[PDB]
């Protein structure tokens, strides 16, 4: 019974606090995604509680900018307060340099944005483990944030359930050198490898980002790419 | 026993751990092998189907099982017959552990 | 007054005439007896001026 | 009794007891009597002392050309209340340009006093407000509690062992209405010497008389037009 | 529990105002005696060291030309007290081209003595002791942390203030003069103090209507305590 | 690890050749029993310090 | 009440934070400082080197204006707040009053801030005691110290930090009257009382002087050591 | 016993949000520096070694902050962020106050300010 | 588990918050159901009423509000955060009218009232208001809507939509019957969200205690059904 | 009819203190030009038996140097030992802020 | 003991002295008076008497006099005096040990290292300072 | 267990026929006969419990 | 509720079963079970006992 609240440290240990929210984030719904040669694919997984829900409705893949992928693992309801901010700032950053936003400077303003609120000491920390990716300046990213703030920059990564076990199929599975329909079959392998055994057009959603921008793929080529593949 | 709190400073150790194995329980495609094995005790008519309810999100840690048969075999004993419906398989999952359920689809 | 009250009262106008030799109880003594201060006290004062 | 420390918790039987704190608080003041006639409103107030040498604390004091309050309980709230008295009556007196009825004065007390009573951060107010004023229909003899829950009478009187007197204002509330100045203060000052044990009597220096008149500007007496009301008494009934 | 300024008790009361008013009695003693000849003043330093040097020690500090003061308990409520207290003098200086009295000086000070609230900081430790020369003669006077403020006749406060009324009523009354208030106060002095009196243990203050500059005695008290 | 945390990769490769049928032990074998006995202690998205 | 907070009082009538912001003070370093009649004189002890660093930034004794010098104990860093506050505070004086700054004025603000510091919602008293030396008005010895309550507090001589009982009881039993200064009494009394100190090494000594119309002068520690010559001769003398 | 928070005073008296600070700088990444006129030179351990990063950024724990300073860091990662930014722009506004270079000890006493604002303060 | 004891809203360990899933059954003391349907060109709410009082109203114990001319709702759970909840909706929906210069969109009016919701969930010291509401709505190039906001701040919304009391059996149902591909002529979706609610709760009763509020491509204006044509629907279903 | 008085006492007020200050200096070897009243100001809550140990201290004192006529510094150091230098061990007080 | 050491059987001149380390389990009945009087702690010294008892404790050794004791002097908070025993014998344990008649200052260090287990006096504090 | 007297049956209670009845099929049918318990093949149940105020 | 969830799972006790404070009916019935060994007449208001009693 200590750690309680944010204000204060531990004995010995962490902020106990954050520990938690990453928990939260551990025990969300998984997620992939690939940093290739030219793009950068994401690739949710998002099944309806009930066979009554749309698929039109929420969106897990959504676009910063026009050339800016972003998803997540863990609460929509935070998930599209930080995307507004994160819309609102890039748009900020449009007005003063009328460039569109690198990447890396959006990592830098919404971890800083994360990292105030989890500063004392009444506001919750964020729920939320973003992949933030884009192709500026003709080499594509990879971007993962989390709640305590910090960032990172992957090749290929996961999160939500079993993310370790699909980390491990990532490690043995991907490499440096591939396309990006090669990543897209490797990352509904990979998602394919934790989810569950109904598979269809709606129960994944994915978006792509290439050099000429993002895309954000429909249900009809996704369905005709997901058709068994292998 | 459910809790882990008790050991290893001694069970699980460098140098004790020789076939002192950890042991997590069973992963999906097993609520089907006990639905095939425990319903083959009762007589099971020729056809009420049986995946229809792994597909529900039930989570029914692998006794209760058991508890849905006997509470489904002996409501037909209410009836006394020894053949079963699907009637059984909706009583069972309203008189089971059907609190907590289900939801909640928040937050995920 | 409560019960407690009640015989207090009595064996204090008892003891309060048992002070100066009376020959018997008088009307004073209880009155001096509910004048042991209803057993409410007592106070210090201090700030209420 | 762990729900029983501030004034936001209700109780699980509904009262608030730092309420009834802020009352019991109010209980162990000085005594004090107020009553009206027809024409003229009375209030009398005791006096104490810190020690034999030192002077007697006041508890009468001046609010305006109609208005005087007595007070028991706390003293520092009962300057705080003093002076958003006269601020508020100055406040009417220079807007308006007249005297102020007494009704809507007191109920700008107990809007003033719901804030410390609702929100958290401030104490409900230890106080003892007795008040008599003019409008135009006459005397007004209104009392408060840290309630706010403010009462119109025609004979209160409130302090440490007050009930007394109390009866004393049933027993006379009748033969009140009638009477002029000099019967009323002394009827005032026999509830003020059963408002005292026994075995002492009220002297000059610990008694204090506020009179308002109809026609007559509120007014303090301490010991020498006080002499003249001490005398015109009998013993008590021995 | 009661812990906290903003709670009162079952009975009554605070348990914090009740926790400063004991918090004064651990203070140094001091005592000050009305006379209509004019207002004498008494406090004792309770010097520790030799280094301690006796005339930085402030008890008696200067309001007016014919205002006097004396602490008590905490040294720096009452620099606060004594800051705001010069300063709002001069005010009643400034609009009304006179001097005001000392019963408005200490209401001018007991309307802040309890202003204590750390929302919408705590209440003081401090007991005040005041004389000073107003209209009516001489005037002496005392106040409390809690703000209720009473004239006095001669108050003594602090430590050991039980034994110093006590036998400060055995020897007063009404008519008493200045000087023989004097040695009656050193003397109720050095039967309440510990070490020997002497020049550096005590400082009086006296004001006067015919002398209200200078409320002070300075080495002529080795004079009046060698006359004991 | 506290000493011999060496014998369980070990003894749990000698465990994974058990459940093949080798008589070869080689080093990926050795890698898979680290996999078993070296996991947990894992888990990051936690550097921070 | 309880150790927490800073705005209650104890059942009996203390504050227990002022007193435990005290023991900080009373498990610091130790600092003397002692007045002559024109040469102010104070040092510090424990230079506590790690035989791998510069010292020149860890220095303890500072000045203000060109009249008036630092010391402390405690913890650092409330010093160094108080201090750069104080610079500030000394030069917004030299802003308005176009004398050289009186010691009592810049102490009263120290004092003052603290308290008000003190008194305030929440906010950690500052755990230091601080000794304020200067000769300003006709070149008249002041020393005074501070206290986490802020109390000013003038004396003539001064002793804090680790058993400063000790240290001040030594100045107890020397501080004659005479004579005078004469600046050699009070360069031997420094030496006396550096060596009176709780350690006394020779080389953990730092000491600095003011002749009340100089600036500040830091020593050599090869003149320390003939004043300890000197001691250790007068020490041989007594024999 | 007198944990609660970072205020107010342990009864010897010490304090706990400091030590403990301490013991969160203890468990992270090792740097130094070295004695050298002509140059000086930094050291710096890598957390996270793992092959699925990108080494894209050319600095993870150097921060090269006016233009001739960087510095290290260890500790929890995302306050430094904070703290750098901030770091920086004391810096540049000394820079543009007086158009010459911070002379690098009323930088550190001003980081040293802005950490022991909030040591002092509450909550 | 807590341990804790779950007062304010931070995050537990494995891994839940416990504020808001106790204010996902406040909806539950509220003892009401209510059922929306989206089949085709038209959309149908029906919610009982439990009046059993004679001297009580029966206009004012309505729960469909109106939130615009062509928005419709239903609230069920506890009545003050409810109808808290209607006003800040009228007020934001004449934000958009008053700043955007057209009506709005039934999507972004969800997406409004979620972020509200969510904001007095991420900042603490406020109750979560718990309430739950159903909307519905015709939109050009989309046809009608029926979304749900959560207390939470999850919005969703979909085909056949039922919060309140007894809605895991109301959901059992539209599964057991949105499953067949037939078209919904609107009087099969009257008929179906009748039919529903007279399994669910098992009464077949008067048609005075449920409210139909309905909207439809051909009049865009939400309307609430009148007792004949109730009435008429009713005994239309009464085979 | 058994136990029906209850006499009450408790801690005594001051001048109970002063008696009994009388009662253990007149019992042993004092000096009769010394007064008691400000040792009765150092004993805010003490007991008799206390007093007792305060005036075998004096005496203790007097052992100390050869004092069968105690002084006032006797009694005053005997008190400064019990409630202020035996309360717990001596460090209770060093610092003014007070005086 | 209680019925027997300070009960009857007159007391007269019989001096007892009883000595402990802890008072926790010590039932009040023989703490009261009567049965016991004075209550006398014992302080851990000052390092102005440290200086000597370390020096006392070397005082019957050879040891290369240009190490500093004042490090072991400063450095435990709450020594004992047979701390100060094992360390100034412990320190030429370890140079004996080696058949060295004087003592290095790494010697002392793994002497007070030994004795102590984690000498952790430094910071907490260490940084007063 | 031999301090237990027996009572009258359940005409003294009502209002809890469906637990009665189903209480009854929990408890007492395996003792009567628990063969059509083996007549489907199933091991009987084993207990409860009541709760409420 | 106190109840360690450990047992709160099937096998062990099949089903927690619940008994209520009565209805009408249960009231009624339980009633004139209470009504049986009474020397009453023909005055029993069962409707108003019942109901008057919640």
């Amino acid at each position: 019974g200590y750690s309680f609240s944010l204000t204060t440290f531990s004995p010995s240990g962490k902020l106990v606090q954050i520990e938690y929210a990453l928990a939260a984030v551990a025990g969300g719904a998984p997620s992939v995604g690939i940093k290739a040669a030219n793009g950068v694919v994401l690739a949710t997984e998002k099944k309806q509680k009930s066979i009554l829900y749309d698929e039109r409705s929420v969106h897990k893949v959504e676009p910063i900018t026009k050339h800016i992928g972003l998803v997540y693992s863990g609460m929509g309801p935070d998930y599209r307060v930080l995307v507004h901010r994160a819309r609102k700032l890039a748009q900020q950053y449009y007005l003063v340099y009328q460039e569109p936003i690198p990447t890396a400077q959006l990592v830098q303003r919404v971890a800083s944005v994360m990292q105030e609120y989890t500063q004392s000491g009444g506001v919750r920390p964020f729920g939320v483990s973003l992949l933030i990716c884009g192709w500026n300046e003709g080499r594509p990213y990879l971007f993962q944030s989390d709640p305590s703030g910090a960032y990172f920059a992957w090749k290929a990564t996961a999160m939500g359930k079993n993310y370790v076990n699909g980390k491990t199929f990532l490690e043995k599975r991907y490499n440096e050198d591939l396309e990006l329909e090669d990543a897209i079959h490797t990352a509904i392998l990979t998602l394919k490898e934790s989810f569950e055994g109904q598979m269809t057009e709606d129960n994944i959603e994915v978006g792509i980002c290439n050099e000429a921008g993002f895309r954000r793929l429909t249900p009809t080529e996704v369905k005709d790419y997901l058709a068994a593949i292998a | 026993t459910n809790r882990a709190d008790t050991l290893d400073p001694a069970l699980l150790r460098p140098g004790r751990l020789d076939r002192k194995i950890e042991f997590p329980l069973p992963d999906r495609r097993q609520k089907r092998l006990i639905f095939s094995t425990i319903t083959s005790k009762m007589n099971l008519s020729e056809e009420v189907d049986l995946e229809d309810y792994v597909a529900r999100p039930d989570k029914i840690s692998g006794a209760d099982i058991n508890s849905i048969c006997q509470e489904s075999g002996m409501l037909a004993v209410r009836e006394n017959r020894y053949i079963v419906l699907a009637k059984d398989f909706e009583k069972a999952y309203k008189t089971v552990i059907k609190k907590d359920e289900q939801e909640h689809e928040f937050y995920k | 007054f409560n019960g407690a009250q009640c015989k207090a009262v009595c064996v204090e106008a008892g003891m309060i005439a048992l002070r100066r030799g009376a020959t018997e109880l008088t009307h004073e003594d209880y009155m001096e007896g509910i004048l042991e201060v209803q057993a409410k006290k007592k106070a210090n004062l201090q700030y209420y001026a | 009794n762990q729900y029983d420390n501030d004034v936001t918790v209700w109780s699980p039987q509904g009262r608030i007891h730092q309420i009834e704190y802020a009352m019991e608080a109010v209980k162990q003041g000085s005594a004090t009597v107020g009553l009206k006639s027809k024409t003229h409103a009375v209030l009398v107030a005791l006096k104490r002392a810190q020690s034999e040498l030192a002077a007697h604390q006041k508890k009468i004091l001046h609010v305006d050309n109609h208005i005087g309050i007595s007070i028991a309980g706390l003293t520092a709230d009962a300057r705080l209340l003093c002076n958003f008295m006269r601020q508020e009556c100055l406040d009417s007196r220079f807007v308006f340009d007249r005297p102020l009825p007494v009704s809507r004065l007191v109920s700008l007390i107990g809007s003033k006093t719901q804030i410390p009573t609702q929100r958290y951060g401030r104490r409900p107010y230890g106080v003892g407000l007795l008040i008599a004023g003019y409008d135009d229909m006459g005397p007004h003899i209104f009392q408060t509690c840290p309630s706010a829950n403010y009462f119109d009478c025609r004979a209160m009187s409130i302090g440490a062992r007050s009930q007394s007197a109390r009866t004393y204002l049933e027993r006379h509330m009748s033969e009140f209405m009638e009477c002029n100045l000099n019967e009323l203060v002394k009827h005032g000052l026999r509830a003020l010497r059963e408002t005292l044990p026994a075995e002492q009597d009220l002297t000059t220096k610990n008694v204090s008389i506020g009179i308002v008149g109809k026609d007559l500007e509120f007014t303090i007496y301490d010991d020498d037009d006080v002499s003249p009301f001490l005398e015109g008494l009998e013993e008590r009934p021995q | 529990y009661d812990r906290g300024v903003n709670t009162f008790s079952p009975e009554g009361r605070l348990f914090q105002v009740e926790y400063a008013i004991e918090a004064i009695k651990l203070g140094s003693t001091a005592i000050g005696i009305q006379t209509s000849e004019g207002v004498c003043l008494a406090v004792e330093k309770r010097i520790t060291s030799p280094l301690m040097e006796p005339s930085s020690i402030e008890k008696i500090v200067e309001i007016d030309a014919h205002i006097g003061c004396a602490m008590s308990g905490l040294i720096a409520d009452a620099k606060t007290l004594i800051d705001k207290a010069r300063v709002e003098t001069q005010n009643h200086w400034f609009t009304y081209n006179e001097t005001m009295t000392v019963e408005s000086v200490t209401q001018a000070v007991s309307n802040l003595a309890l202003q204590f609230g750390e929302e919408d900081s705590r209440p003081f430790g401090v007991a005040l002791l005041f004389g000073g020369v107003d209209e009516k003669g001489p005037q002496l006077f005392h106040m409390d942390p809690s703000g209720t403020f009473v004239q006095c006749d001669a108050r003594a406060i602090g430590s050991a203030s039980e034994g110093a009324q006590s036998s400060l009523q055995e020897v007063y009354h009404k008519s008493m003069t200045l000087k023989e208030a004097i040695k009656s106060s050193l003397i109720i002095l050095k039967q309440v103090m510990e070490e020997k009196l002497n020049a550096t243990n005590i400082e009086l203050a006296t004001v006067q209507p015919g002398q209200n500059f200078h409320m002070f005695t300075k080495e002529e008290l080795e004079e009046v305590i060698k006359d004991i | 690890a506290s000493g011999a945390e060496v014998k369980g990769v070990c003894t749990e490769a000698g465990m994974y050749a058990l459940r093949e049928r080798r008589v070869h032990v080689t080093q990926e074998d050795f890698e898979m029993a680290v996999a078993k006995v070296m996991q947990k202690d894992s888990e990051k998205n936690m550097s921070i310090k | 009440s309880y150790d927490r907070a800073i705005t209650v009082f104890s059942p009996d009538g203390h504050l227990f934070q002022v007193e435990y912001a005290q023991e900080a003070v009373k498990k610091g370093s130790t600092a003397v400082g002692v007045r002559g009649r024109d040469i102010v004189v104070l040092g510090v002890e424990k230079k506590s080197v790690a035989k791998l660093q510069d010292e020149r930034t860890v220095r303890k004794i500072c000045a203000l204006d060109d009249n008036v010098c630092m010391a402390f104990a405690g913890l650092t860093a409330d010093a160094r707040i108080v201090i750069n506050r104080a610079r500030v505070e000394c030069q917004s004086h030299r802003l308005t009053v176009e004398d050289p700054v009186t010691v009592e004025y810049i102490t009263r603000y120290i004092a003052s801030l603290k308290q008000r510091y003190t008194q305030s919602n929440g906010r950690r008293p500052f755990g230091i005691s601080a000794l304020i030396v200067g000769f300003d008005f006709d070149g008249t010895p002041r020393l005074y110290q501070t206290d986490p309550s802020g109390t000013y507090h003038a004396w003539k001589a001064n002793a804090i930090g680790r058993g400063a009982k000790s240290v001040r009881e030594f100045l107890e039993k020397n501080y004659t009257d005479e004579a005078i200064e004469t600046d050699d009494l009070t360069i031997k009394l420094v030496i006396k009382a550096l060596l009176e100190v709780v350690q006394s090494g020779g080389k953990n000594i730092e000491l600095a002087v003011m002749r009340r119309d100089q600036s500040l002068k830091i020593l050599n520690p090869e003149e320390i050591e003939k004043y300890v010559a000197e001691i250790e001769k007068e020490k041989e003398e007594n024999e | 016993r007198y944990d609660s928070r970072t205020t107010i005073f342990s009864p010897e008296g010490r304090l706990y949000q400091v030590e403990y600070a301490m013991e969160a700088i203890g468990h992270a990444g090792t740097c130094l520096g070295i004695l050298a006129n002509d140059g000086v030179l930094l050291a710096a351990e890598r957390r996270n070694i793992h092959k699925l990063l990108d080494e894209v950024f050319f600095s993870e724990k150097i921060y090269k902050l006016n233009e001739d300073m960087a510095c290290s860091v260890a500790g929890i990662t995302s306050d430094a962020n904070v703290l750098t930014n901030e770091l920086r722009l004391i810096a540049q506004r000394y820079l543009l106050q007086y158009q010459e270079p911070i002379p690098c000890e009323q930088l550190v006493t001003a980081l040293c300010d802005i950490k022991q604002a909030y040591t002092q303060f509450g909550g | 588990s807590a341990g804790f004891d779950r007062h304010i809203t931070i995050f537990s360990p494995e891994g839940r918050l416990y504020q808001v899933e106790y204010a996902f059954k406040a909806i539950n003391q509220g003892g009401l159901t209510s059922v929306a349907v989206r089949g085709k060109d038209c959309a149908v709410i029906v919610t009982q009423k439990k009046v059993p009082d004679k001297l009580l109203d029966s206009s004012t114990v309505t729960h469909l509000f109106k939130i615009t001319e062509n928005i419709g709702c239903v609230m069920t759970g506890m009545t003050a955060d409810s109808r808290s909840q209607v006003q800040r909706a009228r007020y934001e929906a004449a934000n958009w009218k008053y700043k955007y210069g057209y009506e709005i969109p039934v999507d972004m009016l969800c997406k409004r009232i979620a972020d509200i919701s969510q904001v007095y969930t991420q900042n603490a010291e406020m109750r979560p208001l718990g309430c739950c509401m159903i909307l519905i709505g015709i939109d050009e190039e989309q046809g009608p809507q029926v979304y749900k906001c959560d207390p939470a701040g999850y919005y969703c919304g979909f085909k056949a939509t039922a919060a309140g009391v007894k809605q895991t059996e109301s959901t059992s149902f539209l599964e057991k019957k949105v499953k067949k591909k037939f078209d919904w002529t609107f009087e099969q979706t009257v008929e179906t969200a009748i039919t529903c609610l007279s399994t669910v709760l098992s009464i077949d009763f008067k048609p005075s205690e449920i409210e139909v509020g309905v909207v439809t491509v051909e009049n865009p204006k939400f309307r609430i059904l009148t007792e004949a044509e109730i009435d008429a629907h009713l005994v239309a279903l009464a085979e | 009819g058994r136990l029906d008085r209850k006499i009450e006492f408790s801690l005594p007020d001051l001048e109970g203190r002063t008696h009994i200050f009388k009662i253990h200096a007149r019992s042993m070897s004092v000096e009769r030009d010394i007064r008691f009243e400000l040792l009765a100001r150092l004993c805010p809550n003490s007991t008799g038996a206390e007093i007792r140990s305060v005036c075998t201290e004096a005496g203790m004192f007097a052992i100390r140097a050869r004092r069968k006529i105690a002084t006032e510094k006797d009694f005053l150091e005997a008190v400064n030992k019990v409630i202020k230098s035996y309360a717990k061990f001596s460090a209770t007080p060093r610092y003014m802020t007070y005086n | 003991l209680l019925n027997q050491l300070d009960g009857f059987d007159s007391r007269g001149d019989v001096k007892v002295i009883m000595a402990t380390n802890r008072i926790e389990t010590l039932d009040p009945a023989l703490i009261r008076p009567g049965r016991i009087d004075r209550k006398i702690e014992f302080p851990l010294p000052d390092e102005k008497t440290k200086k000597r008892i370390f020096q006392i404790h070397t005082s019957r050794m050879t040891l290369a006099d240009d190490v500093t004791l004042d490090d072991l002097i400063m450095a435990k908070d709450d020594l004992s005096g047979a701390d100060i025993k094992a360390i100034c014998t412990e320190a030429g344990l370890m140079a004996l040990r080696e058949r060295r008649m004087k003592v290095t200052n790494e010697d002392f260090k793994k002497s007070k290292e030994n004795v102590l287990y984690k000498k952790q006096e430094g910071t907490p504090e260490g940084l007063y300072l | 267990s031999h301090e237990d007297p027996g009572n009258v049956s359940y005409s003294e209670i009502g209002g809890l026929s469906e637990q009665i009845r189903e209480l009854r099929e929990v408890i007492e049918l395996p003792l009567t006969n628990p063969e059509l318990f083996q007549r489907v093949g199933i091991i009987p149940p084993k207990g409860c419990l009541l709760y409420g105020p | 509720d106190t109840l360690d969830p450990a047992l709160l799972r099937p096998g062990r006790l099949d089903r927690k079963i619940h008994i209520d404070l009565p209805n009408e009916q249960a009231r009624l019935d339980i009633l004139k079970i209470h009504a049986g060994p009474i020397t009453k007449h023909g005055e029993i208001d069962y409707e108003a006992i019942v109901k008057l009693s919640d």
